[PDB]
Order: C-alpha cells, then sequence, then structure tokens
C-alpha cells in the first residue's frame, strides 16, 4: 500500500506537470499563430516576457549583424 | 509596413525555389547536348578517317 501510493503520487504528479506544461504550450503557441498569421528563406516564432525585448532585439542585431526582421 | 515583408518572403520563397529548379533543368540538358554533340563530333572524325582511308584504296 505504501508503494502503491508512493508509486500514484509519482504518477500523478508526473501527469499533472505534462497534461498542464502541453496545456501552457499550446495556449502559447495558439498566441503564437494568431500574431504570426498577419505575415533557403528561414524564420522563427517564440514567446519572451515583454521586459526583455530592448535588449532581446539588440542582441538579435548585435549576433545577425545589423540585419534582422522581427514583431 | 507589413506587405513589404510578406512581398519579401513571397518572393524568396519563388526565387530560391525557381532560379535552383531551372539550374537543375539546365543541368539535364547541358549533360544530353554533351552526349549528342559528342556523337556528332566523332561522325565527323569517323567521315574524315574514311575519306582519308578512300584516297589510299
Amino acid at each position: 500500500n505504501f508503494e502503491k501510493i508512493e508509486n500514484e503520487l509519482k504518477e500523478i504528479n508526473t501527469n499533472q506537470e505534462a497534461l498542464k506544461r502541453n496545456f501552457l504550450e499550446l495556449t502559447e503557441l495558439k498566441f503564437i499563430l494568431r500574431k504570426t498569421q498577419q505575415f533557403r528563406l528561414g524564420f522563427v516564432a517564440g514567446v519572451i516576457n515583454r521586459e526583455r525585448i530592448p535588449t532581446f532585439e539588440r542582441m538579435l542585431w548585435r549576433v545577425c549583424r545589423g540585419n534582422v526582421f522581427l514583431r | 509596413s507589413q506587405s513589404q515583408g510578406i512581398q519579401q518572403l513571397l518572393q524568396a520563397e519563388k526565387r530560391a525555389a525557381e532560379k535552383v529548379s531551372e539550374a537543375r533543368k539546365r543541368k539535364n540538358r547541358r549533360l544530353k547536348q554533351a552526349k549528342e554533340e559528342a556523337q556528332a563530333e566523332i561522325e565527323q572524325y569517323r567521315l574524315q578517317r574514311e575519306k582519308e582511308f578512300k584516297a589510299k584504296e
């Protein structure tokens, strides 16, 4: 009974985290697609905390020297 | 604003696909032409060797 409850607690923690994490990841993907729909070649799309944006765009223009289209 | 980026990305795909595909088609044509022109030059060299041999014969 202790091994059952130990394994069921470890399992249900894993399943709650996995389903809640996947739910957040798909919610982030919904918002990403809604904005990205407005627009070899290559591109990426993603999510970041809003206060990081000024340093983030500056660093992108440093590594991809003087040349990044972004929104 | 955003329409110039849309046009750049749609043109990027079009150019990068089409220019490469036309060059791939040209590569096949040039290779076929190599065989055809090589054979035509071989036939002219054969015709010369035959005309030369007739002058001996």
